[PDB]
């Protein structure tokens, strides 16, 4: 049925999916041992877990997603962790050399001798599985490992599986702040490699992380920890209507079709709300209508881009928790008419509906307080078109004289691909601008 | 090897016309500073008499 | 598995690797008999890279102690450490060098190589794979520099797929301890040059400089320079040795570090350089470090950076802190102080976390930074190698040896090169 | 957040300077080791303007000492509170001033002066934001008014942003401690009317005389007019150190008390002045305070300011007592004594009371206006410039230096502008 399988490659993919899971099993209260042991005081349990879990004869649970790494040191710390009982030791492939932070080798000379047996694992996983809907591939583009490994296992499970939905969720090197340097040197070329072979693709950042938590959690050390768990609920709450049911349930393809106007714009910008701290959450009267308008002020977009720039042509609108349609009806009814809001001259409405009975869980030791019910937004607009456009005049000036690229022709490349991928983002970025253009 | 090098130094002679450029740019900008002092004062003196 | 193969030339070389090695061990829990007293968590899991798995736990040390003079060994054996090591590494002949590069290489360097190629090559492959081997010497002698640059070109041209790392010693014209310095300078630079992977600039009177000023010592010696550059290399080497958060290796440096092969140099940096009496008042924040790791008054080398430009910076840090404050540091840096950094290649610089803080200390960050410095080095260098070679003077040891004088004027004729491409990049104008 | 930077020079500096960093440790209850033994409530929310937050809660003090002489620092270090200050500050020479302001700042002056700037930058770029820098000083020697102005004048060029206020220290003929005090004078002053925000007049002479006919002691000191001059400064910073229900800071009163830039020139002073005896009989109200104000028996200048008009005048009061009193005195003040202020500005009286009392006294309040008195000082300093200088006695010493004598006659030259217009404004007509 309702089945997808996870991807995590490099240490942002891994320490995400790792987020991901614990959030899965707390909020459905499956135990790390794997097995049921409340057998005193229930909490929960009695649900549809088949649809990330899957359920052995002695009562197991084995998780359904794929930790690869080209570095071993992530994986023996993840192995030395409190949750070593729950997955599979066959689930976590390690390697000898990795490419931290390098395409070439990550891509020709690493990622190409570990292939086989990836491929036999997900074949494996998805044989075991009934019904396939998408994919959950989860690397960054920084990271050497989730640029040249991902783009090459990608390339190939495109071509073996194409009715297949096939995601993807990365990091964006932001404008102001970066970890490494040759970032830049990695994204070119992943962008094309995840344009011109995949169908969706969702660019998140950092610094809006850090803006939004400096601002509303009010946190002046902030760490790795509140950062995967924004994601992990973004997640959750993305994937709502599939582990559960509702008033209207929105699968995957449900979302999917719609959020893709064109081929070449599959660009969404996500928001989730509200992301309030413990305090945050008490003295605040919470109704979908004011956090319907907040979902739009650019402050609480976790991309850095000015609304009001360009416009919006598409709209997923999602739902999770104790939401009434009324309430829905008139913050359509509000926002239709706002001024501020700026839209394309020819579709006068877009978005969905989806109602999610169960509401959104807290977890010992997070941030997040017990809030009633959630949104998270999913729009297309061609105002984050100047990320871009940054990244391509970053590309520019960091080529004319070929700063760092004598590396990449000794590892084995060919160095057209440069200008190719600059060509292709030049009109991809020219054909974002056209359709931004009314008549 | 040594006309390139001879080339990049040529280019820092082209580096120190630059300058001169943008220096005769900001000598044109102190000018027209001289005339916002000039004139703030004394247009306002003529509005004060 | 990813172990590293450490070796050892010229007796400073021999004497700072052996207060190495006496850090590590007190650091990691080593008891001087040979067992292990730690009492850590990390200690045991790595702790292969530099020890081997032998019968009982007993952990051995992986370096090969290359030297011509024997007078080197008893001293450095009769150390509370040094009943530890392999005497079969301690490969000694039985005349001396002289100071001498050129006699060294030739009469020295022929029949006692092959015991320790032997022996290194045996050490290699009593491992599984291997990431590059470091080398500790100095410039100021025939041992360290007459022999570690042959000892590289020899493990380049039989694995060139590994790194080539060293922190030889720069000498100094205020500060000499060889008549001939120059002669030997000029002819390691050139092997250096050409093959060598990457080299750290090491000086003795910038750090005897610096713990006048700033440590305020009573009777410094070489024992605190020793113990002041182990602790740089430990700082190095925790990336790899203490894994955290965000990791980095050697060759990951190297690659992002070094922006063309000719130019591979770079300036090491420690930053809590503080008074006896200032330790118990000091503030444990991110901007203290900033500044004493972006002045030029902590760092090691005997110029200025100031006058020219920063090319590539690393910061490594090695504690639990933060990431933002890192980040932020850096930008507002670089938009202050706009006029000392290439302006054409932006975010020049690299964070670095180890979350594993060292022992004895909890805050520690080194500093790996290629500024524009070494320029003045290079060209006083050249200046008195010309002054001397003139009217060649102090040559006819050379000449009596069997190499002839050709030598000489190519290595001139490479340095008068590499400053002359050292200068055109220093001012690297953004366009005509 | 929003802190003061605090600076040193001169010996007569050094030590106020200290008296007054005793002063407030002792007022806000800190102990000479270095920890908090306070028992308030505003004394930690704010206390970081002079302090810093380190480990432990031990707050280190924000002060740079600057001198030319090593005999102030074991004098100023060897007191009850000379342990808990920074040594690092603490910047001295090897030569004495010897009491010359040409041979201090050019001798004295270049190759110590980088230290300074050193440090000073280092402690701004420390803190997020800083509002201005405070540094003591005196006229009477090469040491405060040498390095003064030239400090003052390098943070204005870096910095011009920022509140220059000082307290330097005016001389007076009838008490004489330097036979050339009338040229340092001279060259002082140019800088301070060029190069200064804010400028207030200390004399000793008028101190002394106050402390002989009020408070009646018995050997009065140095110790009795620092602990005077501390006063007054803790009286003149709580408006920011302590908030009230009016607070006030340094730059809306040199905004609001300041007419023309030329004349920044102050004249502070204290109420509360009794004897030991009269402590224990006193009435504590509005209009003793305001009486004890506006004479000038308890003024602490050199002159009379009943010779001319009142130009600026600013009431800061330190207790819970009213608003209502101090309009009506100021009221009534202004229509009997009609003929002591400027008739062309009315309501030349600024209220400003705070509601935290100090420690140890629960009345206080601190006079800073800029009264018609200093002409007279002006007047005679220029006309004793003139004297010396006509046969040109007590200046080889300065042409030996290097610098020429066009200086003396420029600067000579600004004091008669100056005292021109002070006495073309003194009679300020309301018209024709």
């Amino acid at each position: 049925m309702r089945e997808c399988i996870s991807i995590h490659v490099g240490q942002a993919g891994v320490q995400i999916g790792n987020a991901c899971w614990e959030l899965y099993c707390l909020e459905h209260g499956i135990q790390p041992d794997g097995q049921m042991p409340s057998d005193k005081t229930i909490g929960g349990g009695d649900d549809s877990f088949n649809t990330f879990f899957s359920e052995t004869g002695a009562g197991k649970h084995v998780p359904r997603a794929v930790f690869v790494d080209l570095e071993p040191t992530v994986v023996d710390e993840v192995r030395t962790g409190t949750y070593r009982q729950l997955f599979h030791p066959e689930q976590l492939i390690t390697g000898k050399e990795d490419a931290a932070n390098n395409y070439a080798r990550g891509h020709y000379t690493i990622g190409k001798e570990i292939v086989d047996l990836v491929l036999d694992r997900i074949r494996k996983l998805a044989d075991l599985c009934t019904g396939l809907q998408g994919f959950l591939i989860f690397h960054s583009f920084g990271g050497g490992t989730g640029s040249g490994f991902a783009s090459l296992l990608m390339e190939r499970l495109s071509v073996d599986y194409g009715k297949k939905s096939k995601l993807e969720f990365a990091i964006y090197p932001a404008p102001q702040v970066s970890t490494a340097v040759v970032e830049p040197y990695n994204s070119i070329l992943t962008t094309h490699t995840t344009l011109e072979h995949s169908d969706c693709a969702f660019m998140v950042d950092n610094e809006a992380i850090y803006d939004i938590c400096r601002r509303n959690l009010d946190i002046e050390r902030p760490t790795y920890t509140n950062l995967n768990r924004l994601i992990g609920q973004i997640v959750s709450s993305i994937t709502a209507s599939l582990r559960f049911d509702g008033a209207l349930n929105v699968d995957l393809t449900e979302f999917q079709t719609n959020l893709v106007p064109y081929p070449r714009i599959h660009f969404p910008l996500a928001t989730y709300a509200p992301v309030i701290s413990a305090e945050k959450a008490y003295h605040e009267q919470l109704s979908v209508a004011e956090i319907t308008n907040a979902c739009f002020e650019p402050a609480n977009q976790m991309v850095k881009c000015d609304p009001r720039h360009g416009k919006y042509m598409a709209c997923c609108m999602l739902y999770r928790g104790d939401v009434v349609p009324k309430d829905v009806n008139a913050a359509i009814a509000t926002i239709k008419t706002k001024r501020t809001i700026q839209f394309v001259d020819w579709c006068p409405t877009g978005f969905k509906v989806g109602i999610n009975y169960q509401p959104p869980t807290v977890v010992p030791g997070g941030d997040l307080a017990k809030v009633q019910r959630a949104v998270c937004m999913l729009s297309n607009t061609t105002a984050i078109a100047e990320a871009w456009a940054r990244l391509d005049h970053k590309f520019d000036l960091m080529y004319a004289k070929r700063a760092f690229v004598h590396w990449y022709v000794g590892e084995g490349m060919e160095e057209g691909e440069f200008s190719e991928a600059r060509e292709d983002l030049a009109a991809l970025e020219k054909d974002y601008e056209e359709v931004g253009v009314d008549s | 090897s040594a006309r390139q090098l001879q080339r990049e130094r040529e280019a820092m002679e082209k580096s120190e016309k630059n300058r001169l450029l943008r220096a005769r740019k900001s000598l044109h900008t102190q000018k027209e500073l001289g005339l916002r002092h000039q004139k703030l004062v004394e247009d306002a003196q003529r509005n004060h008499r | 598995m990813r172990e590293i193969v450490h070796l050892q030339a010229g007796q400073c070389g021999n004497q700072i690797g052996a207060k190495f090695w006496e850090v590590i061990s007190d650091e990691h829990g080593i008891d001087p008999t040979g067992t292990y007293h730690g009492d850590s968590d990390l200690q045991l899991e790595r702790i292969n890279v530099y020890y081997n798995e032998a019968t009982g736990g007993k952990y051995v040390p992986r370096a090969v102690l290359v030297d011509l003079e024997p007078g080197t060994m008893d001293s450095v054996r009769s150390g509370p450490f040094g009943q530890i090591f392999r005497p079969d590494n301690f490969v000694f002949g039985q005349s001396g060098a002289g100071n001498n590069w050129a006699k060294g290489h030739y009469t020295e360097g022929a029949e006692l190589v092959d015991s320790v190629l032997d022996v290194v090559r045996k050490e290699a492959e009593s491992c599984d794979c291997l990431q590059g081997f470091q080398l500790t010497h100095s410039l100021g002698g025939g041992t360290g520099s007459g022999m570690g640059t042959l000892l590289i070109s020899k493990i380049r041209e039989e694995y060139p797929d590994r790194i080539m790392n060293t922190f030889s010693v720069v000498p100094s014209p205020k500060v000499s301890d060889t008549v001939v310095e120059p002669y030997n300078a000029t002819l390691s630079v050139h092997q250096l040059v050409e093959n060598t992977d990457e080299t750290y600039c090491i000086d003795n009177e910038a750090l005897y400089d610096i713990c006048f000023r700033t440590l305020k010592l009573t009777t410094p010696t070489y024992g605190d320079l020793n113990h002041l550059v182990s602790a740089t290399m430990s700082g190095v080497t925790t990336c790899l040795r203490f894994p955290g958060q965000l990791n980095a290796d050697l060759r990951k440096l190297a690659v992002n570090m070094v922006p063309f092969p000719r130019l591979h140099f770079f300036m090491p940096g420690f930053a809590p350089l503080t008074s006896r009496g200032s330790q118990q008042y000091r503030a444990l924040t991110v901007p203290e470090l900033t500044q004493q790791m972006f002045d030029a008054k902590n760092m090691m080398a005997a110029c200025d950076p100031r006058h020219g430009r920063y090319l590539t910076v690393a910061a490594v840090f090695r504690g639990r802190m933060s990431m933002k404050e890192v980040d932020e540091q850096m930008l507002n840096v670089q938009n202050k102080n706009s006029s000392y950094f290439v302006e054409w290649i932006p975010n020049n610089v690299k964070t670095a976390v180890c979350d594993i803080p060292p022992r004895g200390l909890k805050m520690s960050a080194t500093f790996i930074g290629n500024s524009t410095a070494i320029q003045e080095l290079f060209k006083r260098i050249s200046e008195q190698f010309t002054a001397m070679f003139r009217r060649k003077a102090f040559l006819h040891w050379y000449t009596g040896e069997g190499m002839d004088e050709m030598e000489f004027t190519e290595a001139e004729s490479n340095m008068n090169d590499l400053v002359s491409e050292y200068q055109q990049y220093q001012d690297a104008t953004a366009e005509e």
